[PDB]
RNA sequence: GAUUAACCUUUAGCAAUAAACGAAAGUUUAACUAAGCUAUACUAACCCCAGGGUUGGUCAAUUUCGUGCCAGCCACCGCGGUCACAC
RNA sequence: AAUAGGUUUGGUCCUAGCCUUUCUAUUAGCUCUUAGUAAGAUUACACAUGCAAGCAUCCCCGUUCCAGUGAGUUCACCCUCUAAAUC
C-alpha cells in the first residue's frame, strides 16, 4: 500500500480539491503553528491536510512553516502592496481556517468561473489542425465535402495525372 | 525505503543496456579468415561447422554455419547475424546462408 | 513599483552576515514531486542589502526586490525583520515571548 | 453453396435447423481461435473466404453460409451488440474476421438509422439561449441607394472611357511596345449559342 | 526565429493531399514558411465544390479586423476573397479579368456565328 | 564516387498557394504544384493468379521413410546412441 | 511489467534471474496482381555536370527568406526594459 498515514493527500484528485485561490496580491503566507497544545489542533491539521491543497492551486506563493516561536499559532500574509494581514487562528478547526482564508483573500466563484471562459476562446471549433489543438485536422472529414484522396480516390477528371495527360 | 529518503534518491536508473556481438546492429558483413569446427559442451555431441571472420568493424569473430554442408574459403564475403548457438560456448554470430559468397542448403 | 527582478517579496533566514551591508538569507518553497506527489522544501539563497547591518544570522528577514540589482548578486533589500533570533514579539499579542512561553503576561497591560 | 435465405434472411434464425445448432446462445459461443501463446493477436484474419476457399478455422460467420449480414437481420445483429453497454464487440471479442466485423458495423449503422435497432438517443440541450429572429443577420437590411437605383456599388466597378489626350499620352510612353487599343467590354457576359 | 525587419501578413497556407487542396487562413510572418509557425488561425478556404455545389469559406472577422487594424498586410488571394464576401470592395484585377473574360467570348461569339454564316 | 546491414528520377510547370520586386499589367522561383521510382505503411479491389513460416512442451497443427549422440536442430526447457510426432 | 505462461530440485515451498505470448520500426532470406494515398542515403565523408534569385525607366529593394542537415548543444519559455520592422 501507499506509505503513510492518510495516503490520500498525495493523490491529484485530493489536491485538486482546494477552493482557496489566492488574490494576485498575496506574495507569501506564513504558519505559526505549535506541535504540541489541545487549542493548537486545528492549526496543525491545517498544515498536515490543506497546506499541500493550498500550494497546489497557488503555486507561485511562497509558503514558509515555523514551529513553536510563539505561544499561540497565527497565519501571516504579505501582499504585493506591501500590506500584511494577520489571522489568529487558536482555537479554530482547520475548516474554519480554510473558510476564513477565503473569505478575505480567495477569489470568488464569479471571478473563477470568468478565467475558465477566456481560456474556452483559445481552442476555437472551427480551426483546423494537429488532435492536439484543433477538433478536426482537414476539411474533408466534414460531411459532404470532398473526401480524402487516401480513403476515396478522386475522379479521373480531378487529378493533374490525368489533366495534364489530356491537355498534352 | 522512506517517502524522504525515495525523494532523495530519485527514479530509478535502468543499466545502461549492453550492445550484444553484431553492436546493436541487425548483421554485419564480414571476410571469412579460416573454417573448422567445434565440440558442443556436455550433453551434446558433434562437430559443428564453424568459421573466423573479419567483421566490417575491424573485430574479429567465430561464426557459425547453419544447415547441412558449405562450400565457404578464405577470403569469402559473408552476411552474419545474431543468435547464439545454443551448445557452443562463445559463439554468438550465425552466418547468413544465401547472401554474398555463402549459398543456400543443397537440398537433400 | 515596476522592477526588473523576479521575486518581488520574500522571507528567509539569515544564514550570514560576513559581507559589508549585505546580509545571506536562505529562501525555502515547497516544490512537489511529481512521483510521490509530495512536498519538499527546495532552498534558495539571496542577499539583500542591510544598510544599518541590523541582522543575526538566525532571524527571519521579509526581502524586497530593488527597482534594479545594485550588484551582481543584490537584488533586494531587507524590508523588516520579522522574528529577531531569541527576541521574538508574538504578534498576536504583541508580548514579547521566549518559544512557546510569555516573558510577559498579556494580563499585565489588560 | 446458396442459402435459400438470402432474400428473407431473418427467417434463418427462426427454423428449427437454427435453434439445433446454436440453441438459445449466440452464434460465436463455441468459437476459439487457434494461435500461440496466452495473449492473442490483437487482429482477428483478414477474411475466412480466400478466393472461394474456406480456411481451416472460419469464424462463426463464415462457418455458416446461411447466416446473412444484412441490416434487416436485426436478430443476428444483436448478437454482436453489448446488450448492456450498446456497444458492438471487437472484433477478437467473437473471433470474426476483420471482412465480415466491417460489414457487421456498417450493418447495425444501417439498421440504427433506420429504426430497426433500438439503441440509446440522449436528451440534449437547445443549441440558442435566446430564439430571437429580429437581427439584421437574418432579417432585412435596409438596401443601399445603388442598389435601388441599380448602379454599381462604386462607380469604378463600370468602364469609363479614357480622354484621347490621355491615351496619346501613354501611345508616347509606351511607343513600339503597344498592343491595340480595347473598347469598352459588353454589358454582359456572352454565351455560345 | 527573429526575421530581419518583416511583417505579419494574413495569407493561404495550404493543406490538404494530392489533387485535394484545402487552405487555411492564418496570420503569419511573411517570411516564415507558407505551411509553417503561424500566429493565428482566421479561417479556412475549401476550393472543391461540396456535395451542395459550395465553397465554403470561414472568415474570422472580428479578428481579421483585429490583425488589420495591428498593422497586417494582406495577399493578393486573400484581399479577392475579402471583395467576394462583401468585406473589401471587388480587387481592380477580378473587374479587369471578368471584362477580358467578356471580350474573349465576345470574340468567339462572333466566330461562331461567321462560321455558320459561311455554312 | 567511396563507405554501410541500410541504395528514389541527372521529370515537367510557374496554372494554384507562398516568397521577391514593380504604381501596375506582370516577371522570377529545383519553395511549391503535378508526375517518375520503391510491399516501408494505410485504404480499396481482383474471372484467372499464394506465398512464407510453423506442426515435442510452453503454443494452433505430422503420415511414411532415411539417418543412428553422426548429419543436424531449439526463443526457453531440450532432441539425435536402430519404433526420432523435435534432424 | 499483464488475466499471465515456461524454466532451479529426487521432491515441496519461498525468493529470483532468464525466456514465451502483445505492438511497432529497420535490415536480411524466400515470395509478390492492380489502384489511390502517405513516407522514403548508413555516413557534418569526397563530389563530375545542369539548374535552384531576381525585379525594375537607371536609384534602390531582394538574394539575411525559403529549401537543407543534426555536427555541436541547457541562446528555445516567462517577466522587466527597449531597438529595428509593419500600421
Ligand atoms: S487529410 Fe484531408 S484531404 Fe487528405
Ligand atoms: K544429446
Ligand atoms: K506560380
Ligand atoms: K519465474
Ligand atoms: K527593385
Ligand atoms: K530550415
Ligand atoms: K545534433
Ligand atoms: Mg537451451
Ligand atoms: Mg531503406
Ligand atoms: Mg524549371
Ligand atoms: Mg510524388
Ligand atoms: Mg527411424
Ligand atoms: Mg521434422
Ligand atoms: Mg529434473
Ligand atoms: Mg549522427
Ligand atoms: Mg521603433
Ligand atoms: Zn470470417
Amino acid at each position: 500500500p501507499m506509505k503513510g498515514r492518510f495516503p490520500i493527500r498525495r493523490t491529484l484528485q485530493y489536491l485538486s480539491q482546494g477552493n482557496v485561490v489566492f488574490k494576485d496580491s498575496v506574495k507569501v503566507m506564513t504558519v505559526n503553528y505549535n506541535t504540541h497544545g489541545e487549542l493548537g489542533e486545528g492549526a496543525r491539521k491545517f498544515v498536515f491536510f490543506n497546506i499541500p491543497q493550498i500550494q497546489y492551486k497557488n503555486p507561485w506563493v511562497q509558503i514558509m512553516m515555523f514551529k513553536n516561536m510563539t505561544p499561540s499559532p497565527f497565519l501571516r500574509f504579505y501582499l504585493d502592496s506591501g500590506e500584511q494581514v494577520l489571522v489568529d487562528v487558536e482555537t479554530k478547526s482547520n475548516k474554519e481556517i480554510m473558510e476564513h482564508i477565503r473569505k478575505i483573500l480567495g477569489k470568488n466563484e464569479e471571478t473563477l468561473r470568468e478565467e475558465e471562459e477566456e481560456k474556452k476562446q483559445l481552442s476555437h471549433p472551427a480551426n483546423f489542425g494537429p488532435r492536439k489543438y484543433c477538433l478536426r485536422e482537414c476539411i474533408c472529414e466534414v460531411e459532404g465535402q470532398v473526401p480524402c484522396p487516401s480513403l476515396v480516390p478522386l475522379p479521373k477528371e480531378m487529378r493533374g495525372k490525368y489533366k495534364a495527360a489530356l491537355k498534352a | 525505503a522512506t517517502l524522504n529518503q525515495m525523494h532523495r534518491l530519485g527514479p530509478p536508473k535502468r543499466p545502461p543496456r549492453k550492445l550484444g556481438p553484431t553492436e546493436g546492429r541487425p548483421q554485419l558483413k564480414g571476410v571469412v579468415l579460416c573454417t573448422f569446427t567445434r565440440k558442443p559442451k556436455k550433453p551434446n555431441s558433434a562437430n559443428r561447422k564453424c568459421c573466423r571472420v573479419r567483421l566490417s568493424t575491424g573485430r574479429e569473430a567465430v561464426c557459425f554455419i547453419p544447415g547441412e554442408g558449405h562450400t565457404l574459403q578464405e577470403h569469402q564475403i559473408v552476411l552474419v547475424e545474431g543468435g547464439r548457438t545454443q551448445d557452443l560456448p562463445g559463439v554468438k554470430l550465425t552466418v547468413v546462408r544465401g547472401k554474398y559468397d555463402c549459398g543456400h542448403v543443397q537440398k537433400k | 513599483v515596476r522592477s526588473s527582478v523576479h521575486a518581488r517579496w520574500i522571507v528567509g533566514k539569515v544564514i550570514g552576515t560576513k559581507m559589508q551591508k549585505t546580509a545571506k538569507v536562505r529562501v525555502t518553497r515547497l516544490v512537489l514531486d511529481p512521483y510521490l506527489l509530495k512536498y519538499f522544501n527546495k532552498r534558495k539563497t539571496y542577499f539583500a542589502h542591510d544598510a544599518l547591518q541590523q541582522c543575526t544570522v538566525g532571524d527571519i528577514v521579509l526581502l524586497r526586490a530593488l527597482p534594479v540589482p545594485r550588484a551582481k548578486h543584490v537584488k533586494h533589500e531587507l524590508a523588516e525583520i520579522v522574528f529577531k533570533v531569541g527576541k521574538v514579539i508574538d504578534p498576536v499579542t504583541g508580548k514579547p515571548c521566549a518559544g512557546t512561553t510569555y516573558l510577559e503576561s498579556p494580563l499585565s497591560s489588560e | 453453396p446458396i442459402s435459400p435465405y438470402k432474400d428473407e434472411p431473418w427467417k434463418y434464425l427462426e427454423s428449427e435447423e437454427y435453434q439445433e445448432r446454436y440453441g438459445s446462445r449466440p452464434v460465436w459461443a463455441d468459437y476459439r481461435r487457434n494461435h500461440k501463446g496466452g495473449v492473442p493477436p490483437q487482429r482477428t484474419r483478414k477474411t475466412c473466404i480466400r478466393r472461394n476457399k474456406v480456411v481451416g478455422n472460419p469464424c462463426p460467420i463464415c462457418r455458416d453460409h446461411k447466416l446473412h449480414v444484412d441490416f434487416r437481420n436485426v436478430k443476428l445483429l444483436e448478437q454482436f451488440v453489448c446488450a448492456h453497454t450498446g456497444i458492438i464487440f471487437y472484433a477478437p471479442y467473437t473471433g470474426v474476421c476483420v471482412k465480415q466485423h466491417k460489414r457487421l458495423t456498417q450493418a447495425i449503422q444501417k439498421a440504427r438509422d433506420h429504426g430497426l435497432l433500438i439503441y440509446h438517443i440522449p436528451q440534449v440541450e437547445p443549441r440558442d439561449l435566446d430564439f430571437s429572429t429580429s437581427h439584421g443577420a437574418v432579417s432585412a437590411t435596409p438596401p443601399a441607394p445603388t442598389l435601388v437605383s441599380g448602379d454599381p456599388w462604386y462607380p469604378w466597378y463600370n468602364w469609363k472611357q479614357p480622354p484621347e489626350r490621355e491615351l496619346s499620352r501613354l501611345r508616347r510612353l509606351y511607343q513600339g511596345h503597344l498592343q491595340e487599343e480595347s473598347g469598352p467590354p459588353p454589358e454582359s457576359m456572352p454565351k455560345m449559342p | 526565429k527573429a526575421y530581419r525587419g518583416g511583417h505579419l501578413t494574413i495569407r493561404l497556407a495550404l493543406g490538404g493531399c494530392t489533387n485535394r487542396p484545402f487552405y487555411r487562413i492564418v496570420a503569419a510572418h511573411n517570411k516564415c514558411p507558407r505551411d509553417g509557425r503561424f500566429v493565428e488561425q482566421l479561417g479556412s478556404y475549401d476550393p472543391l465544390p461540396n456535395s451542395h455545389g459550395e465553397k465554403l469559406v470561414a472568415l474570422n472577422l472580428d479578428r481579421i479586423r483585429h490583425w488589420i487594424g495591428c498593422g497586417a498586410h494582406l495577399s493578393k488571394p486573400m484581399e479577392k476573397l475579402l471583395g467576394l464576401a462583401g468585406f473589401f470592395p471587388l480587387h481592380p484585377m477580378m473587374i479587369t479579368n471578368a471584362e477580358r473574360l467578356r471580350r474573349k467570348r465576345a470574340r468567339e461569339v462572333l466566330l461562331a456565328s461567321q462560321k455558320t454564316d459561311a455554312e
